């Protein structure tokens, strides 16, 4: 059972399969999966409760299967549909920004976000 | 001829060496099963058909080796 | 402009056509190809962004 | 010996027509369409400009 | 930079389709002024 | 294998290298630019 | 259909051609050495 | 006349058909068969733009293309159950490999002087073992001469020979006892899988040839 | 002749050893499959055809040893 | 003479042993692919050219071995 | 006779050396595939080095093969 | 006489086995290089000269072995 909670939403609180992109590659959870902590990287996420499947765009967070089979996912914001080319225009600007210059790291994060955006 | 009869028995022995590889192979499949199922304890029912297949194929390479042994032994 | 509309109406080979016929109405076609052979590339800039990349990956 | 090899080749060409030829037709068709659509779209594109 | 700063920047970026609500956008902006103190003695309040 | 050791090596190799020079020119001058004609024409039509 | 285009691979590819000539001479001798093995 | 000479003619006639009876009408859409020779063009365009990626990538693209197409076609000839490859005359393939290697070595020597030998100095390392690292770079550089040739030659020849040996054996299966006469198709199917594999490794070999002598050319044009 | 005939029967046994490598090989592909499927759950649709291909290629190397064995044994 | 012909057939058997190495090797390249994919399926299209490249190169050493065998056997 | 036979035997034994190179090649390519699957982005730096490593791994095998040919033909 | 001449050629074959370990050795160095660089994206400047040393030492055992092989073969 997925507990998907956000500081302004909580779309899940049983969720059968969840496929997650983590700093360990991709992890899939099906029923009892090993009770772990995994840092969620910025992601394109699928949550399936039964066969019904919900596509989520995830801003990174943490995933933690609890030993009581509660897959606590915490992330800052969520659906995949919300992602939809102005972001590409902003990312072009962000590429420019790294040339001059926290801003260096930020623009690097923007390149990461560009990858995450491309994933959609 | 003593030399020929000997040669059959020698060649048979040599054939037997090949079998070691298959033995190790079977274990490798089973090791993966244990770790895998531990890693997701619910995958088992899907995986168990796959496991018997992988066993059989690794074993089969061994069978072909053992056949060449039996051919030298009995013909 | 009326004539221009008629001109596309009376000529638009959009289902196919020999590249030679396009060379005949525009010898720039053969010129650009030649310039690319001369230059030392077999790339066509912008071709890839509206025609295939046709590669395994 | 080599007549067995000719049987293998006959089976091989049969498999090609079985599996590959409809798939390669669909692939070829798909690509052919894409080239056509871009070409005709651009013809349309300048026609719009004339009207403007 | 810090991991949660990384996630923060990502979250802020992630609010861009542009069709998203004001509350997200408000959550993606801050005007707060980071005052800085020490031992009372204040380094100048750089914007948060 | 005996069947792959003739002494006719240079005879064979003469016919072989003639084929290489032939195909190289044939592609390079004829057939490679004939693909490049399709590409450039497609792009020129794409532009207009 | 066919339209020729001259490609300068006949004066950029000079070390490739040079290697071919040397090997041609050596292979003539190699054929002779194998015919008198 | 000479079988080898005859097979050089067959290869030429196959290749002409790929831009004549495949390139049908010189369409701006491209014939369904001709879509293949667009894809080959582009995946080797983007490969040698990857590998060498100079302004001379396209300048050495015709040679890398006719080395592709040669191997690609000659492993169609090798699929014919009575026609025997030009590549199966190993002396032509190995000779071609050494020739291409020599034309790189000469090009490198010419282009980069006696500091061409700085290619054979790999990296900054302790001085008493710097000369060792020149020796086992020059050895590996003239390993490139034969490695490329022996790779292609062995695969194609061994494949055709493998097929012939199993075909002859499956002939002799019908001549041993009647329980083997039954299930005479089951070994034939094993040969079908192999015939599929020999086709595959032949298309793989044309790409592998043309990438390996792009890697050697990467080293030669730009030292390292 | 007794020496050459003895060489056939012995030599066959020597060739049989090569099969061992393929036997371990089959297992390595299947072990990878079992582990991978346990990680993702749902990757399996893609991976299962790849697993069969990997097994076949490894198996083929084993078969090459077997045909050399038969060249000596029968031939 | 018989000693020479014997030596061809013995020498052939001995060479065949080299093939085992390639059989394990092929499996290893594919195992890396399978593990890579299960851990990240988005990388796959970039990886596929490298996978095929590694397969061929790995296989080639085994085929070199097999050719020495055929040089002895047939030659 | 015995000398001719002996070089044929010696040739058989030398061929075994190739085995190690074959395993070697697979280890380089496996590591490439694992590294690239982890990064999505390491590949550009890594791929030239991987081909160098391949060449060297194979090369040891080619030394084995060259001794084998000196025995077999020579 | 004949036995000694034979023993040179055979002895050379036996010696050639040792080279195989160095082949695996070089690969292990390059694998580790690949792994390290993939972990850091940035260790490489330290690690690359270090790696060339590692390569040289692993190779060296093979070169000693090859030297003896040549002494037996040519000598």
């Amino acid at each position: 059972k997925l507990q998907f909670a956000l500081p302004h939403e909580t779309l899940y609180s049983e969720v059968t399969q969840v496929n997650l992109p983590a700093k360990s590659g991709r992890i899939g959870v099906l029923a009892n999966h090993v009770p772990t902590v995994e840092q969620l990287l910025p992601g394109v996420v699928e949550v399936m409760e039964g066969s019904n499947s919900k596509k989520f765009f995830i801003s990174g967070g943490f995933a933690t299967v609890q030993p009581d089979s509660q897959l606590c996912v915490t992330a800052i914001e969520a659906p995949l549909e919300s992602f939809s080319e102005n972001i590409k225009n902003l990312l072009a600007e962000a590429k420019k920004n790294v040339s001059s210059s926290r801003e260096a790291a930020e623009a690097a994060i923007q390149v990461e976000v560009l990858e995450n955006l491309q994933s959609v | 001829m003593q030399l020929v009869l000997a040669a059959k028995y020698i060649g048979a022995g040599i054939s037997t060496i090949g079998l070691l590889g298959a033995g190790i192979g079977i274990a490798i499949v089973f090791a993966a099963l244990i770790n895998g199922v531990s890693r997701n304890p619910s995958i088992k029912d899907t995986v168990f058909p796959m496991a018997i297949l992988g066993f059989a194929l690794s074993e089969a390479t061994g069978l072909f080796c053992l056949m060449v042994s039996f051919l030298l032994l009995f013909g | 402009l009326q004539s221009t509309l008629d001109n596309i109406q009376s000529a638009r080979p959009f289902d196919e056509l020999t590249v030679d016929d396009l060379t005949k109405i525009k010898p720039e076609i053969d010129a650009k190809v030649e310039e690319m052979v001369k230059k030392g590339k077999w790339d066509v800039p912008g071709y890839k962004d509206r025609f295939g990349n046709l590669n395994v990956m | 010996d080599e007549s067995i090899l000719l049987l293998t080749f006959l089976g091989f060409t049969g498999l090609v027509a079985k599996y590959l030829a409809p798939a390669y037709k669909d692939f070829a068709d798909a690509r052919m369409k894409k080239v056509s659509d871009v070409l005709n779209a651009s013809r349309n594109k300048h026609v719009e400009a004339v009207k403007d | 930079i810090s991991y949660a700063a990384y996630l923060n920047v990502a979250a802020q970026a992630i609010r861009s389709t542009e069709l998203q609500t004001a509350s997200v956008l408000n959550r993606s902006q801050t005007d707060a002024f980071y005052t800085q103190y020490k031992n009372a003695s204040e380094p100048t309040p750089i914007t948060k | 294998m005996p069947q792959l050791v003739p002494f006719y090596f240079m005879n064979q190799l003469t016919y072989g290298f003639l084929l290489m020079i032939t195909l190289l020119i044939l592609f390079s001058q004829f057939f490679l630019p004939m693909i490049l004609r399709l590409y450039v024409s497609r792009l020129f039509i794409s532009k207009l | 259909m066919l339209k020729r285009f001259p490609t300068p691979i006949l004066k950029v590819y000079w070390p490739f051609f040079v290697a071919g000539a040397a090997v041609y001479y050596g292979m003539s001798k190699a054929a002779d050495l194998s015919s008198n093995t | 006349l000479t079988t080898f000479s005859l097979y050089t003619i067959i290869v030429l006639l196959v290749i002409t058909s790929l831009y004549t009876l495949t390139n049908n009408n010189n369409k701006i859409i491209g014939s369904r068969w001709l879509i293949s020779q667009e894809a080959i063009y582009d995946t080797i365009m983007n490969m040698t733009k990857g590998q060498i990626g100079g302004k001379n990538w396209g300048l050495y693209f015709p040679m890398i293309f006719t080395l592709f197409m040669f191997i690609f076609i000659a492993n169609l000839i090798s699929m014919i159950p009575y026609s025997f490859a030009l590549s199966a005359h190993l002396v032509f393939i190995i000779s071609l490999s050494i020739v291409i290697w020599l034309g790189n070595t000469i090009l490198g020597l010419y282009k980069h002087g006696w500091v061409f030998f700085s290619l054979f100095v790999p990296a900054g390392t302790p001085l008493p073992l710097v000369p060792l690292l020149v020796i086992i770079e020059t050895l590996s550089y003239f390993a490139r001469a034969i490695s490329l040739g022996l790779r292609l030659g062995s695969n194609i020849l061994a494949g055709h020979l493998l097929m012939v040996i199993l075909a002859g054996l499956t002939f002799n299966f019908m001549l041993i006892n009647l329980f083997t006469l039954v299930f005479g198709f089951v070994p034939l199917a094993m040969i079908l899988a192999i015939m599929m594999l020999e086709f595959a490794i032949g298309i793989i070999q044309g790409y592998v040839w043309a990438i390996l002598t792009a890697s050697y050319l990467k080293d030669a044009v730009y030292l390292h």
